[PDB]
């Protein structure tokens, strides 16, 4: 089973941390040395990691029963969540450095309710299947992340979507986190797929893989033949190669920026195409060259 | 906003006894990251700005007497005066500083508890000089009673008055732990001189029977 | 240590600017909040500023009518309240708390100013009329009526008489003016020999009244 990526332009694909269209590629700020996203994580041979689901219909969603004080969580289909499986139910939002505003609906009832989530207090323990209701009345709900705002705590914090929330309690740590992802070095930096997030600011949500890449990899389960997959970002209309990238087994892409000539300067309507398997230290040409 | 709820509204505890004041926040103020409760307690006496007693829920501020202590965690917090002293009569507030906006509890008034004491009732007719100005204020004094609750009714020519009186209550006297109350009946000079007997009727816990103090206009 | 400006009287609909000066050290290491207290009510946080970062925030109900500012050169924070209403009559407190960064100022309150009284009213300044409350134990006193604004002070015999004195909190009459009584209990055998005078001082109107109370 040869390795492939979907033959679809990036700008028609979805973020994997929220049901949002991809509008650009980007890199992390210099002071972001690593990420540990829990959604949008899938190895190149198709193993889902963290809380990543196959389908965008699960992404950035919660389900549980409120009693007025806490919401006791389940998986999105209603089956029980067990802490040893991950840091939260599958698809649970993983946006750190922000308050969440989740749109709550119910099967069999009329109306939608906004659920405002501060992810810092000792009642926010999704790893134990329990988060504060914050005024959400009793009942069973499905919620989807709708918009974000600056964290309520610490006061004065900015929105910072390079973070993940604290999933554990003030005493017990969330287990089975997806591992961190680091830049490979020697010029290669992580490539992120960006989406505009509604909220009272110019919020941009980064993710490591488009959601459609994830369900493709989960379906294909192509054996990871080499240490890295050399790819071309090609123009769909001409086939012209716009730059070399590497995809790594843990499930992320890199390039060598030279800079106002990084992946953000490339068009967003291009297609990633697998070229061959290469060594970890295969030296990429700089973007633009 | 994080809403702070205190209970009781008012507290009366005997000298040297312990006063407990509860405070609940609508949302936990325990930051998982540093394990700190972002809660403070303040004391405010009338005419003065508040003063910091407790912070981080349980940390006593420097200079605060160690009979003040704070406890609780998450959403439920408690201030305890282990042995109340006269200088602790004040209003106490809890406050969260976890998020914007900062919010206080409604406050809890703490007074010294003492045995019941009936008021001494006095009635004062309007003065010579004020009547020449065109208005008659009739004052009824309820002096040195406990507890604070007291009912005053005005009867002009034995007809119950309504809406033309204002009460004012003093704060607890630090010497005998009592309160005093003034009830002022205000009439135009015209209506004052169209009626004869002016009566003040006092009901209170320390009285087995209502007390009426009256006077006749001009005697 | 937080020095606030003097009391103010404003007409309904006008604006008031209240100042709070501190040391430069405090000014550049703290957030400066404004907390108001209506008569006989609780504490209400209105907003704050961190001067060295120039960041401000406001409670929702004071957004749009309240502006908080800081002058780095005079170490003075300011509170401006527009569209004043009667229910805006309160003591406005300045309060500080530690602020190490723009996102690191979640601390209990550090210091408090002594407060600034803002009276929102249409009433004119007026000194009180002091009427006698004429007489075991006897009760006498003084009726301090129809003055504006707060505050007034009463003493008895130039402060020589203290035991048994009860000076009641003022009440706002429907006329817009304030009124209170001050009473004292004395031995009934003193009504012929001992003179009793209440010393009433209304500094806002520059009015001082001594009234001897006679049996
Ligand atoms: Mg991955
Ligand atoms: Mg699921
Ligand atoms: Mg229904
Ligand atoms: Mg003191
Ligand atoms: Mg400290
Ligand atoms: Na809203
Ligand atoms: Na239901
Ligand atoms: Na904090």
């Amino acid at each position: 089973r040869p390795f492939t990526l979907p033959n679809l332009p990036l700008s028609s694909l979805s973020n994997s941390r929220a049901p949002l269209p991809i509008s650009s590629m980007g890199i992390s700020p210099d002071n972001v040395q690593s990420v540990q996203f829990q959604n949008g994580r899938c190895t190149l041979d198709g193993r889902l990691v963290g809380t990543t689901p196959v389908s965008l219909s699960h992404v950035a969603k919660i389900r549980g029963t409120s009693n007025g004080t806490v919401i006791n969580l389940t998986e999105l289909d209603g089956t029980p969540f067990h802490p040893f499986e991950g840091p939260a139910p599958i698809g649970f939002p993983d946006l750190g450095g922000c308050d969440w505003h989740i749109n709550m609906t119910q099967f069999g009832h009329s109306s939608q309710t906004q659920y405002d989530v501060d992810t810092t207090p000792d009642t926010f323990v999704p790893h134990l299947g329990s988060i504060q209701a914050n005024g959400i009345g009793s009942g069973n709900y499905v919620g989807v992340l709708s918009w974000i705002s600056p964290p309520s705590h610490p006061s004065g914090s900015q929105v910072d979507l390079w973070k993940i929330p604290n999933y554990g309690s003030s005493i017990t740590e969330a287990t089975h986190l997806a591992p961190s992802v680091y830049p490979p070095g020697f010029g290669e930096v992580l490539v992120f797929f960006m989406s505009k997030m509604p909220g009272p600011g110019a919020y941009n949500l980064p993710c490591l893989l488009p959601q459609e890449y994830i369900s493709h990899l989960a379906s294909e389960q192509a054996p990871t033949v080499g240490e890295a997959a050399l790819l071309h970002y090609v123009d769909p209309d001409t086939g012209r190669n716009l730059g070399e990238f590497k995809a790594y087994p843990d499930g992320f892409l890199t390039c060598v920026p030279n800079a106002s000539s990084g992946p953000q300067q490339l068009p967003i309507n291009g297609v990633f195409v697998f070229v061959s398997w290469v060594s970890r230290f295969y030296q990429l040409k700089p973007v633009g060259t | 906003e994080i809403v702070m709820s205190q209970s009781p509204d008012s507290l009366a505890v005997s000298l040297g006894e312990r006063a407990t004041i509860n405070c609940k926040s609508s949302q936990s103020v325990l930051y998982k990251s540093d394990k700190k409760n972002y809660l403070a307690w303040y004391q405010q006496k009338s005419g003065q700005p508040p003063k910091l007693l407790i912070y981080w829920a349980s940390t006593r501020e420097s200079g605060v007497p160690d009979r003040f202590s704070g406890s609780g965690s998450g959403t439920d917090f408690t201030l305890t005066i282990s042995s109340l002293q006269a200088e602790d009569v004040a209003v106490y507030y809890c406050q969260q500083y976890y998020s914007i906006p900062r919010t206080f509890g409604q406050g809890t008034k703490v007074d010294i508890k003492r045995t019941a004491a009936a008021p001494s009732v006095f009635i004062f007719p309007p003065s010579d000089e004020q009547l020449k100005s065109g208005t008659a204020s009739v004052v009824c004094l309820l002096n040195n009673f406990y507890p604070r609750e007291a009912k005053v009714q005005w009867k002009v020519d034995n007809a119950l008055q309504s809406g033309n009186s204002q009460e004012s209550v003093t704060e607890q006297d630090s010497k005998d732990s009592t309160y005093s109350l003034s009830s002022t009946l205000t009439l135009s000079k015209a209506d004052y001189e169209k009626h004869k007997v002016y009566a003040c009727e006092v009901t209170h816990e320390g009285l087995s029977s209502p007390v009426t103090k009256s006077f006749n206009r001009g005697e | 240590q937080l020095v606030q400006s003097g009391a103010e009287v404003k007409k309904p609909g006008s604006s008031v600017k209240v100042s709070c000066r501190t040391s430069g050290d405090t000014f550049n290491t703290h957030a400066i909040s404004w907390v108001r207290q209506a008569p006989g009510q609780g504490l209400e946080w209105m907003g704050g500023i961190i001067p060295i970062f120039a960041t401000t925030n406001y409670a929702n109900k004071f957004q749009g009518t309240v502006t908080i500012s800081a002058d780095e050169s005079t170490s003075t924070a300011y509170l401006e309240v527009r569209s004043l209403r009667s229910e805006d009559t309160a003591v406005y407190y300045c309060a500080s708390n530690r602020a190490n960064r723009a996102d690191d100022y979640d601390y209990y309150f550090d210091y408090w100013g002594q407060g600034t009284l803002v009276t929102v009213s249409s009433a004119s300044f007026k000194g009180p009329s002091v009427f006698p409350l004429a007489p075991g134990t006897a009760a006498l006193g003084c009726l301090v009526k129809d003055y504006f604004p707060e505050p007034v002070t009463v003493s008895w015999n130039s402060g020589a008489l203290t035991s048994g004195v009860h000076t009641f909190p003022a009440v706002l009459q429907s006329s817009g003016l304030y009124s209170l009584s001050s009473v004292v209990t004395v031995p009934s055998s003193s009504l012929g020999t001992q003179t009793y005078i209440c010393n009433v001082n209304h500094k806002p109107s520059n009015t001082k009244v001594d009234k001897k109370v006679e049996p």
